[PDB]
């Protein structure tokens, strides 16, 4: 009912972005949800001595029909202070993705009860263009903690910890982590009780909202227990032709990188000579011995593999062909936290653009899940095209941050 | 008296750390002092300036200026001091409306609102810092203080706080009749719509009643201006647009500047007329800003500047949107990285053009810029219209496939249909994915000594084959490149190729079609002449047979 102070970082002024070009289904979209928060006094008009500026769009959550409102502050997040005033920070739970199922509530609407800093409202300025400018944007700032805002769960937390201490306690074994405005809820019991679980947690929102949310019925379900990882592994073959020797060679060089004892001599003194790369070579016993020696050293954990959470999380992703992705999370280079693969990306067969949004979302979950922040992701992608289509697809109310790949590297042959 | 409703003030501040200006006011002639005096006596009776005590400190210097050809005299107040200490504001006409965008309207009109703009007030607490001071006649009395009680012209806040102004004033009535447009723009109003002429004038009788509400007259006698209408470059009619005249120059010589007010003048004709290139008058430009300096025109360019006189001999004019519709974009190919485009709803009847030009770099291919330019088009389309385009490319639906299909890049390009205009957009090569049974295994390698810049290039075969050349001026990177281009030289329609560089593995699994390098452009011109070629990578220095054989003959 009062409100925290808020404060930016020292020496710099608010976010001052660009509002991108919106297709007029999402404007409309966007009129309609802001002129219903103006009415409910979460935001209000501006006039034009406010210069700030964070771009805003819409989505459709995963599986709902309706329009939600989606703030970009990652320029506000980054000009933000930090908040270790309560708490020096909320150690993240090492147990979250170790349940066997857990459960993504969207409860960013609990956010609009809670006012806003008076003084830092200005910061959170957006803009509702209109098609070809031909009338003046629609300006407006927040009056309560915005969804999307790193403030809002860190000003929250403390009428959070309260709302849920009834269902932790009555509970004890069940795991619930908040990240922005996501609600991560593990437990290791049936589906149909986990549901049940939910649903109860569901309850205490709303009969706390009582004293309704647009999307908080709507339910994520993950099974983290399940989730597969991607050790280095090499072909199994009875006839090696020169070509898959070379390739042999090229991957296990590679994997020398990662892994000491790695060798190759026995398997390079197989192509003596100038050989055509169709043909077959029979293995030596040296050989033979060689590579399975090798296997063995990639069936062992990479040595000397931390997590620093001073460190950004960076995320790699390749194509493969036929729907498939690979891409892999590290701190350093060679020193792996994470590898992966997906073949299933939904609904969008022929069209690598939203498979790679969707690679980027399921990327960005996990690591939440796992420590607690969202990756740097190098994409397999023109900057143009990225920009153009990668909010037609966006279904999560978090945001990364990505970088362009320009030149394909060899990396993809060897996660192939 | 009939009340009227207050404007609100916008609240104003200075930027973080700063004071108000504090500006020497220049010496002035009796005749100037004189001039200021009776101008600002008038601005005093009508409200705008207030004069001031001795207290305030600040100050911003005026001049008097002599209205050409006339005996009249006009105060100018130089803020440009209190400008860099005044805030940022937000600026709304950033972004200007596309021509192509709008809607046909039956009638415009256009309202005089230069006399609202003094009904604003400026934010009382900031009026100090717009002082300034006319000196008075011999220096021997104190100088007359004036501050303003209005927006002046030529502050930095005045044009976001009037234009704000007035359209906080006039949402209700736009809202309320959704049967009208209305823009902004300097002094007036312009107000659209579709209604029969005796209609649309009630409108604007109501919008002028609305607008007493607050004070604000507007003038009876109506506008001088009426259809056409010259705006930002543009001429606006009441059911087409086009650019204003487009005159190219006649010159027996022609300097730096003159070209770039030339290439200024067809990228802005671009925009409407069809097929406008660039490419070869701008490449005169390359590097060089002396902006005195005569080029001789190439050929090229000559070629190019006529084909322009050509293109723009007779009036274009383009149509308005209508939402009903859908819109479609057409795309050709024209040659050295020039790409054209035209937007249109009906056949013939085109709403813009416009062009694309190749981004600079290394290597590229057909492909890649087609998909550039239909992003560009998609996202001209989206802040013009709202929408993306149907488009019509010329490239086979086929081609499209295997290029996506295949690339190591994500990619994507909307809704679209092959349209058979040449030159068609194609994959001039492709890889093999497997080793070739039966084909000549190239090994390749190059070395340069990087002191000297001599090196070699060569390759091995699994036939005996084998060929080193030694080079001058040449680096390591270009021997690998050199000696892939022996192997494609030298071998039969298919060939295997095994390479250690990576740096011309990535090239080439770029798929360029076209490169800066002469060499690339020679590599790229054997592979379109193979029937099957498959390249393979090896790390150097593994022991593998062959490329340690011609490791040795090139290092040597
Ligand atoms: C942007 C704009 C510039 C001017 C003009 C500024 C100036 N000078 C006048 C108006 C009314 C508008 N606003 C809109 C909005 C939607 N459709 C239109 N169509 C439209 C406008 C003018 C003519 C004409 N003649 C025909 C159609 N105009
Ligand atoms: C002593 O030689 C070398 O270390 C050597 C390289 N580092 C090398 C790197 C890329 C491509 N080709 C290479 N070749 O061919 C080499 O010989
Ligand atoms: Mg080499
Ligand atoms: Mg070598």
């Amino acid at each position: 009912i009062e409100t925290v102070p808020v404060k930016l970082k020292p020496g710099m002024d608010g976010p001052k972005v660009k509002q991108w070009p919106l297709t007029e289904e999402k404007i409309k979209a966007l009129v309609e949800i802001c002129t219903e928060m103006e009415k409910e006094g979460k935001i209000s008009k501006i006039g034009p001595e406010n210069p700030y500026n964070t771009p805003v769009f819409a989505i459709k959550k995963k599986d709902s029909t309706k329009w939600r409102k989606l703030v970009d502050f990652r320029e506000l997040n980054k000009r933000t202070q930090d908040f270790w005033e309560v708490q020096l920070g909320i150690p993240h739970p090492a147990g979250l993705k170790k349940k066997k199922s857990v459960t993504v509530l969207d409860v960013g609407d609990a956010y609009f009860s809670v006012p806003l800093d008076e003084d830092f409202r200005k910061y959170t300025a957006f803009t509702i263009p209109s098609i070809n400018n031909e009338t003046p944007g629609i300006r407006y700032q927040y009056n309560v903690l915005p969804q999307g805002w790193k403030g809002s769960p860190a000003i929250f937390q403390s009428s959070m910890t309260k709302i849920l201490e009834p269902f932790k306690k009555q509970n004890p074994d069940i795991v619930i982590y908040q990240y922005m405005d996501d609600l991560y809820v593990g437990s290791d019991l049936e589906i149909g009780q986990h549901r049940t679980k939910i649903e109860e947690l569901r309850q205490h929102l709303l009969r706390w909202g009582l004293t309704e949310p647009p999307f908080l019925w709507m339910g994520y379900e993950l099974h983290p227990d399940k989730w597969t990882v991607q050790p280095i592994v090499l072909p199994e073959k009875d006839s090696w032709t020169v070509n898959d020797i070379q390739k042999l060679v090229g991957k296990l060089n590679w994997a020398s990188q990662i892994y000491p004892g790695i060798k190759v001599r026995q398997l390079s003194k197989l192509l003596r000579g100038t050989k055509a790369l169709t043909e077959v070579i029979p293995l030596t016993e040296e050989a033979e011995l060689e590579l399975a020696e090798n296997r063995e050293i990639l069936k062992e954990p990479v040595h000397g593999v931390y997590y620093d959470p001073s460190k950004d999380l960076i995320a790699e992703i390749q194509k493969q062909g036929q729907g498939q992705w690979t891409y892999q999370i590290y701190q350093e280079p060679f020193k792996n936290l994470k590898t992966g693969k997906y073949a299933r990306m939904r609904g969008a067969h022929t069209n690598d653009v939203k498979q790679l949004t969707e690679a980027v979302q399921k990327i960005t979950t996990e690591s939440i899940v796992i420590w607690g922040k969202t990756p740097k992701f190098k994409l397999p992608i023109q900057k143009e095209t990225w920009e153009t289509w990668w909010t037609e697809y966006w279904q999560a109310t978090w945001i990364p941050e990505w970088e362009f790949v320009n030149t394909p590297p060899l990396v993809k042959l060897w996660y192939q | 008296m009939v009340p009227i409703s207050p404007i609100e003030t916008v609240p104003v501040k200075l930027k973080p750390g700063m004071d108000g200006p504090k500006v020497k006011q220049w010496p002035l002639t009796e005749e100037k002092i004189k001039a200021l005096v009776e101008i600002c006596t008038e601005m005093e009776k009508e409200g705008k300036i207030s004069k001031i005590g001795p207290e305030n400190p600040y100050n911003t210097p005026v001049f008097a200026i002599k209205k050409k050809d006339s005996t009249k005299w006009r105060k100018l107040v130089d803020f440009r001091e209190l400008n860099k200490r005044t805030q940022d504001f937000w600026e709304v006409q950033l972004g200007i409306p596309h021509p192509a965008g709008l809607k046909k309207k039956k009638s415009v009109t256009v309202l005089d609102v230069g006399d609202a703009y003094f009904s604003v007030p400026l934010d009382e607490d900031f009026r100090k810092y717009t002082a300034f001071t006319i000196p008075s006649i011999n220096n021997e009395t104190p100088g007359i203080r004036y501050q303003y009680n209005v927006l002046p012209q030529g502050w930095k806040g005045s044009p976001a706080i009037f234009q704000s102004s007035m359209t906080k004033i006039l949402e209700p009535f736009k809202k309320q009749n959704p049967d009208i447009v209305i823009y902004q723009y300097m002094d007036d109003l312009y107000v659209g719509s579709d209604l029969e002429i005796g209609q649309h004038r009630t409108k604007i009788e109501e919008l002028r009643q609305h607008l007493l509400r607050w004070g604000l007259t507007t003038p009876d006698k109506k506008h001088q201006k009426e259809p056409p209408f010259l705006w930002m470059g543009y001429e606006l009619h009441p059911d087409k647009w086009t650019v204003q005249p487009i005159v190219l120059p006649e010159k027996d010589s022609w300097t730096v500047n003159d070209i770039q007010k030339l290439v200024g003048k067809l990228n802005w004709a671009s925009q409407i007329y069809p097929g406008i290139k660039v490419r070869q008058l701008s490449k005169l430009l390359r590097g060089t800003k002396a902006l005195t300096e005569v080029i001789p025109l190439t050929e090229e360019a000559e070629l190019e500047l006529a084909e322009n006189r050509e293109i723009l001999k007779e009036p274009v004019h383009g149509v308005y949107y209508d939402p009903s519709k859908d819109l479609i974009a057409e795309i050709q190919k024209q040659g050295q990285g020039q790409w054209t485009y035209q937007i249109y709803q009906e056949p013939f009847k085109n709403l813009k053009t416009g062009k694309y030009a190749r981004m600079r770099g290394a290597h590229t291919n057909d492909v890649k810029q087609l998909t550039e330019a239909v992003q560009k088009i998609t996202t001209e389309s989206i802040v013009i219209w709202g929408k993306t385009p149907k488009f019509k490319l010329p490239i086979q639906k086929e081609t499209w496939e295997t290029w996506w299909t295949e690339y190591w890049q994500a990619t994507w390009i909307p809704e679209w249909e092959f349209v058979n205009t040449p030159p068609l957009v194609k994959l001039w090569y492709q890889l093999e994915k497997e080793p070739i049974v039966g084909a000549e295994t190239f090994y390749v390698d190059g070395a340069a000594n990087r002191e000297t810049k001599l090196g070699k290039a060569g390759y091995v075969t699994n036939k005996g084959r084998q060929k080193v050349v030694p080079l001058t001026n040449t680096t390591n990177q270009k021997t690998e490149l050199q000696a892939i281009y022996l192997a494609l030289q030298d071998s039969g329609l298919e060939v295997n190729i095994v390479t250690d560089s990576q740096y011309a593995l990535g090239i080439i699994q770029a798929q360029p079609d076209k490169s800066e390098s002469e060499l690339v452009n020679q590599i790229i011109e054997q592979l379109i002449k193979k029937e099957k070629v498959y390249l393979a990578w090896v790390p150097a220095h593994k022991g593998i047979g062959g490329n340690e054989q011609v490791d040795k003959l090139v290092s040597a």
